[PDB]
Parts: C-alpha cells; structure tokens; sequence
C-alpha cells in the first residue's frame, strides 16, 4: 500500500480504475472514486457534528449506464446496501 | 412498640410552632372547617423537632408512613371532640432533588426527592381502603381495613367470603407520567420518563406540561421483569443581589445593544433579526376586557430564508437561551402531532391525556423548523392556537379545550429557490396564506454577496475544521461580546415575572398617526396589535412601568423592516 | 460472588452459514451485524439481554 | 487508517476562490452559491488527500477538489448561463 501511495499519478490510476468496462463519464468516475474514500467526520463538543460522507446524484437520459455504476459500487464497496425507489417502503427503510 | 411512633407524631403535630401558630394543627383544623381530609407536613421541620422519627421515616417508610396517616386520623378525631374517615398526609421537602439518572438500588423503598415536568395524566380509578365481608356458608360478618380476602372462614370451604358493598369505603387514584427537566437533558439521549401514582386529594392537582417538585417513595413492583414507580407523597410547583443586579442593569443605556449582539455571536450580520428574536423572547403583554375579549400577548415571527442562510442555526440557538423552549422539525414533536392527544399506557392499562410540544410550552416559546412541510390538519390547531391560544381535541363523545399561550418562532423555505421581491409573500412562501396572515412580523434573511462577509464566513468554516473554533469561544468571551447564556436565561425569566408594562397616551397617538399615514400611502387592523405588542416588548426589557414614545421609533422600524421586507 | 471468564482471540471462526450440527455444544466465533437488540432486565438477579 | 488533516497555509487558496465564485453567482445565473458548496469542497479535498495516503492536505488535492465542485455547478445551469460561466472559470 505504501509503495503505490507515492507512485506517479495515483489519483489518475484510481479514477481510471473505477468501472473499467464503462466508457467516458469521467466526471462520474471521479465522483464515484471520491464517494468511496469519503471525508473525515468531525464532532465538536458542545456544538453540532459534521458529516464526512460524499453524496452523489446521477441524473441522465435512458442509457449512459447510471444503474450499472450503482451495481459496480455495490461489489467494490465494503458495506453496500442496494435499494430501489418503488420496491422500497417507509417501514422498509427506517425501522420495523 | 409502634404506639410510641404514633404518640411521637401526635405530639409533633399538636405542639410544633411556626410564626406563633401551630401550623400543622391549625391547617388540619382549617381543612376540617373546609371539610377536606388532608394535611401537609414539611420535612425540614420534622428533622428539627426530632431526628429519630425523621430517620425512621426516611429508612423504612413502608409501614411507618401508614402509622403517620393513622396517627393524624386519631389527632383529627381528638380535635373534633373539642369542636363539640382516614385522613391523608402530604410531605413537602426543601432538600436537593437528586437527578432521576442517579437513583439506584440503595434507594429502593427509601424516601427520595425528584423534579421534572408532567407530560401525561390518566383518568381516575377507584381503590379500596376499608371493606366488610360475609361468609356465604355460615353468614359470619367481619370488616377488613395487596390485601386479599381470607381463604378460610374466621368463624365453610375455600374462599367462602363475599364483599358487602353498602358497608365499605373507597378512595380515588390517579396515575401520572413525569420526565426530567430539559435543562439537564444530555445530547443524543432520550429524557428519562418516570411512572408516578397519587391517591385521594393529590389527584387532579396538575395538568400535562407542568414543572413540579416530587417527594415520594421510589419502589419496584411486578426473565424477572420489573418496573419502577413512585408513590407520590407531595408535589410542589430570585436572590436579592441578582434582583438588584438586574435593577441596576435596567438603568444601563446600552443594554438593548448588548443583548442584541449576544444573540448568536457566531452568526454574521442580521442585526435586526436578532432584535426581533429578543422581542420574541421578551414578548408583549396580555390584558382581559370585561366583555370577554382576551388580548394575545404572545408574538410570533416567521423567518423566510434561502437555503444555506444559517436558518437552522437561528432557531437552534434560541432554544438554549429561552427558559421555556421546545424544538420541532418534520412534524416531530414531544411524541405527538404538536398537540395534545389521548393514549393508553399499557403499564397501568389506563387511558392517559398526553401533552404535545405546543402544550408543554404554555407561557413560553416554541421553535418550529421545516414549517412549510408540516401536516395541514396540524396547521388548523396551530392556527387556532396562534390566535385564540387554545387547542381543541375531540375524543369519542367528549371535546376538550387545552390552553397554549406560546409564542412561535418559525422558519420556512420559499416556493421557488429564492424569494422574489417582485411578488407578494402570499405567492412566494410555500404554505397556506391564512397562516401568513397570523404572524406578527416576518423577515427575509438575505444572502447579498459581500466580500468581507463571505471571507469571514469562509474562514469560520476552516476554523471549525481545524478545531480553532474552541479557542474562538475564549476569544469572544474575553472580548466581552456576549452575556452568559445561563444569566441571560435567568434575565428572561426575571423580566417575564417582574414587569408588565402599559402603553402611554403619547405612544398611542403616535401609533395612530403612523397607522393612518401608512394606510394613506397604502397592512390591516390586525397588524396594529402586532406593532403594539412590540412597544410593550421594549418597555419590558427596560422594566419601565409604562411604555414610552421613544420605544415607538424602533418598534415601527423593526415592523417596517419586516412587512416592507416583502 | 462469581467470576465469569471472558475468552479472547479464539482462532477458529465460523460464519452464520457454516454452523454445522457437529458444532453444537462447542465454543464458536462468528461475525455479523447487530440488527435487533433488546433492553436490559435482570434474570434469575443479574442482567440479561 | 488515513485521516488527512488541513494546513492553514491553504486558507488563502480556499477563501479567495469561494469569494470569487460567490461574486460570479450574483453576476450571472440564478443558483446562489451556498456555504454547503464550501463544505463540499473541503470534504472532497480530504478525500483526494486520503487517496494518496498522506496525513496532510496538499495544494494539488485542493485544485482537483475545486475543479469537481465548480464543474458540477456550472454544468447544471441553463445553456445561456452555461457558456458565460465556462469562460469566467477557465482558470479553475
Ligand atoms: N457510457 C456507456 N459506456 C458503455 N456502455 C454503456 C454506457 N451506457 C450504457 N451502456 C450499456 O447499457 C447498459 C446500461 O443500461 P442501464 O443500466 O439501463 O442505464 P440506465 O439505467 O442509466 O438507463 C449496460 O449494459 C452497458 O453495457
Ligand atoms: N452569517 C453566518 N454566520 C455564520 N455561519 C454561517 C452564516 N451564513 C452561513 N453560515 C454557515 O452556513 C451553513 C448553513 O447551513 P444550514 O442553513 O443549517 O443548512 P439548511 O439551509 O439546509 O438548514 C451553516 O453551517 C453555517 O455555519
Ligand atoms: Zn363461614
């Protein structure tokens, strides 16, 4: 890990390795890459907290593999939970 | 042995003196004249008369406090002889109320002192205190004073006894729910709710949403599931130096500006918004006309804000400053739909009246977040409460009216991405225009692009992300730019309790001239009351006996900055 | 009154799909996610959950 | 393992771009730049540093962090406003 961490173009190797069999859409691939690594959460005592999670919205015309990206994120991420807008319910998301 | 205990309490009541009066005997005599069988005894006098009887009561009240109730019944009977049922004893104490988080197994069955707010009350129920029974087999008659009937006759088979109803006595019981004061509620923690039961004349003395002091008997009743409760024994609901401190502070000419800056120092700009919040916290004045018209003293303010304008922080800061404040967001309230409700508690299997967020804040302030996305039917109850200060609830065959004298701090998002000055607020704000007609003053917090403001805000973000914000608190305190939040909360309660201003004739004629000239250019008669409430708000801050015409200029300007903002 | 022993770093690890019948009445180590959790109540007393 | 931290040396690089971005918001476009955008820039800046397994935020990571957030904000605008903003932010 330390060896690759200091290699040339480490950020470009990461982004170009997001979804290898998807062409272009590099502004999404860089957005997918950043959402996987995430930020650093902060909690100031006696004040409110700050989230470190990165939120991505993929809006596009039919095609463009928006769904296949979420299928690639499901397998690569450590703990991935997949949901669908119509197949989910208010109880099925919050609690039972 | 127990006769000495009875005698000791008998001498204690008959002979204790305070203010040259035998207060416990006199008040019992007064209760007999009033024909109510109740007595109140202060624990701080019990220890003074004799520590031994106090120590016994504190250690084993299970059987000793029945003895006290029987002893005073004898005392009352003796008193009735001189003038020619089982009486109740109420305990009051001034000792420290141990936090509800601190009670442990070592205090089980011991006398404990607690404090909290009453969130729910149940319906009355009948309980037995004296019974007469008869054997079905041999007709043997006897009397009995969890008690159970004998399994064998005392003169017949198993369980031979039946109850004679026309020769028995019964008492009333009420179950209540209490939770700790919000001033001590930890962050990310649900406040500890507590089950409390009271009987005889202690019933129906309080309503949900009442702050009280509790003296009672902490106990537990029934893999081994157990549930605690308190047998209620008694319920109770400023320093000279602090009084003179604020009295001197009343003569300070810069108090208005000092208080204004202390309102959320971490936020930039919006100075007049801070003044409005102070007027919201100070509030107006309520008066009653002989013809049945009651004048609302509460002041409600709406803060229409664009996204990212720190609208969440504006309401968040107010809750910690106002002594009586509750935060609501996304239809979320104190386990209710912002209003009162009737729910069944399965523990006692009884039905309970439960107070909502607007119920708990009677006489205080409520913070409403996400106002544009609430339930419409909730708005109707809010609409009535915003004007008549009452909430109406109907259940089966009964309709009940509940008082809510609460000022409302509200924040909302416009219909579009940003308020457009070309349109009336009724076509820009994303909820019912009827509610828009009810707010006293609405402000549009702005996001005008400015170099030094944005840069100062921008650096503030990195300071938090670098942890330097903690050092900023010391720097701001050293600058003397803020009054202590606890002291300001004390001041708000102080002014709300000590001052009630009235308008001066010069201010009234000044208001009349302003109102006529405004309508000559153009505002409704309803908003005349809204402006006048501000005039009483400024005078209350200064604790002046009457309002003054010098309060009018700021009052008009702040309202002008509100209504003409839209 | 008692000293309940806490074992640590037990080497053999099983998943929720590997719990064979032969593993009954034996010490096992598994890993998972906390979905449902009950309250704290005494048991015939000492705490139970 | 990695929890990269900020350097106050980059405060100027962050604040000046934000004020420049804010100035163009009132100049052209209907979308007002909000503080949450700046909060988004720091988060993605930290994520870029976390990619290199470096405990401190570098200037290079901030440049790419500024590029992503500005590009998304520009691309979401209408066509008439979109072309004006692309020329104003050619440096970024
Ligand atoms: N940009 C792209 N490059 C390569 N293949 C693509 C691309 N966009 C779509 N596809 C093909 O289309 C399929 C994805 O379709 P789909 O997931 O339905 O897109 P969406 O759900 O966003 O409409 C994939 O099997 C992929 O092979
Ligand atoms: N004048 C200001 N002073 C201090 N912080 C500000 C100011 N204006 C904006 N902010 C920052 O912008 C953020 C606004 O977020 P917020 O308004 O709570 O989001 P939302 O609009 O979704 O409620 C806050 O974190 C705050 O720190
Ligand atoms: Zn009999």
């Amino acid at each position: 890990f330390r060896k690759i961490s200091r290699d040339r173009g480490i950020i470009d190797k990461i982004i170009s390795s997001m979804a290898p069999s998807i062409y272009g859409h590099r502004d999404i691939k860089t957005a997918v890459a950043c959402s996987l690594f995430g930020g650093v959460p902060k909690n100031v005592n006696g004040k409110h907290s700050i989230r470190g999670d990165i939120n991505v919205l993929l809006l596009g015309d039919p095609g463009t593999a928006k769904s296949q990206i979420l299928k690639y994120v499901e397998k690569t991420a450590h703990r991935a939970v997949f949901a669908t807008g119509q197949g989910a319910s208010a109880v099925g998301l919050t609690a039972s | 042995d127990n006769t000495e205990i009875i005698k000791s309490f008998k001498n204690f009541i008959l002979e204790f003196r305070l203010d040259s009066q035998f207060i416990y005997r006199d008040q019992l005599r007064n209760n007999i004249l009033v024909k109510n069988y109740s007595l109140t005894v202060n624990m701080e006098h019990l220890i003074g008369y004799n520590e031994d009887i106090y120590k016994k009561l504190s250690d084993e009240p299970s059987d000793i406090i029945p003895l006290f109730e029987t002893a005073i019944t004898q005392v009352a009977k003796r008193i009735s002889i001189l003038s020619r049922p089982t009486f109740q004893l109420i305990l009051n104490s001034n000792a420290n109320q141990i936090p509800l988080r601190d009670l442990d197994s070592e205090h089980v069955s011991k006398i404990v002192r607690l404090s909290g707010i009453i969130i729910s009350t149940s319906v009355l129920s009948s309980r037995a205190t004296y019974l007469s029974i008869m054997c079905r087999n041999c007709r043997h008659t006897t009397s009995i004073t969890t008690v159970s009937l004998p399994r064998s006759c005392l003169s017949c088979g198993p369980d031979p006894y039946i109850i004679i109803h026309e020769s028995s006595k019964f008492i009333d019981q009420q179950f209540l729910k209490l939770q700790e004061i919000p001033e001590l509620v930890p962050v990310g923690e649900m406040p500890r709710n507590l089950t409390m039961t009271c009987d005889r004349y202690l019933t129906n003395k309080v309503i949900p949403g009442t702050r009280v002091t509790i003296v009672g008997i902490y106990s537990i009743y029934n893999v081994a599931i157990r549930t605690p409760y308190i047998k209620i024994l008694g319920i109770q609901s400023f320093t000279e130096e602090e009084e003179e401190e604020f009295l001197q502070l009343s003569r300070n000419p810069k108090l208005y500006e000092i208080l204004t800056n202390s309102i959320a120092p971490s936020i930039f700009g919006n100075e007049d918004i801070k003044k409005a919040i102070v007027c919201l916290l100070m509030g107006g004045s309520k008066k009653i006309l002989p013809d049945g018209m009651r004048l609302r003293g509460d002041i409600n303010v709406l803060l229409l804000g664009d996204p990212g304008t720190a609208k969440s922080q504006l309401l968040k800061f107010v809750e910690k400053v106002s002594p009586i404040a509750v935060y609501t967001s996304g239809k979320g309230s104190s386990a209710a739909g912002l209003t009162a409700s009737v729910q069944r508690d399965p523990m006692t299997r009884e039905f309970y009246l439960e107070g909502g967020a607007m119920v708990l804040a009677d006489g205080g302030v409520v913070c409403i977040d996400e106002f544009d996305k609430m339930r419409d039917e909730d708005r109707v109850a809010i609409h009535e409460a915003m004007e008549q200060q009452t909430i109406s609830i109907a259940k089966a065959g009964i309709t009940t009216v509940l008082n809510s004298r609460t000022s409302v701090l509200a924040a909302a998002n416009p219909i579009y991405g940003r308020y457009d000055d070309l349109k009336s607020p009724g076509d820009n704000i994303d909820f019912q225009t009827t509610i828009l007609s009810r707010f006293d003053m609405i402000f549009i917090v702005k996001d005008d692009h400015n170099e030094e403001r944005d840069i100062s805000i921008a650096n503030h973000v990195i300071n938090i992300h670098t942890g330097n914000a903690n050092a900023m608190q010391n720097q701001q305190e050293e600058n003397g730019s803020e009054i202590s939040i606890e002291k300001m909360k004390r001041y708000i309660t102080y002014c709300r309790l000590k001052c009630a201003p009235r308008l001066s004739p010069q201010a009234a004629e000044k208001l009349s001239s302003n109102f006529v000239t405004i309508r000559k250019q153009l505002i409704t008669i309803r908003q005349l009351e809204a402006i006048i409430r501000i005039t009483e708000s400024l005078a209350k801050l200064e604790l002046s006996p009457i309002a003054q015409e010098r309060h009018v200029d700021e009052a008009i300007r702040l309202f002008q900055a509100s209504t003409m903002d839209a | 009154s008692e000293i309940h022993v806490r074992i640590s770093d037990f080497p053999t690890i099983y998943s929720l799909r590997e719990l064979r019948e032969s593993n009954l009445s034996s010490l096992v180590r598994v890993t998972g996610v906390v979905t449902r959790r009950t309250g704290v109540f005494p048991q015939l007393y000492r705490n139970y959950q | 393992k990695i929890y990269p931290k900020l350097h106050q040396m980059d405060m100027d690089k962050v604040s000046r771009v934000y004020a420049d971005l804010r100035r163009e918001s009132i100049s052209t476009g209907s979308f007002p730049i909000t503080v949450r955008h700046l909060e988004s820039i720091l988060r993605i800046a930290e994520s870029f540093a976390k990619m290199r397994l470096s405990e401190f935020v570098s200037s290079y990571d901030l440049d790419r962090a500024i590029k992503v957030v500005v590009d998304s904000f520009v691309d979401a605008q209408k066509v008439s406003v979109r072309r004006q903003l692309r020329r104003s932010f050619a440096i970024y």
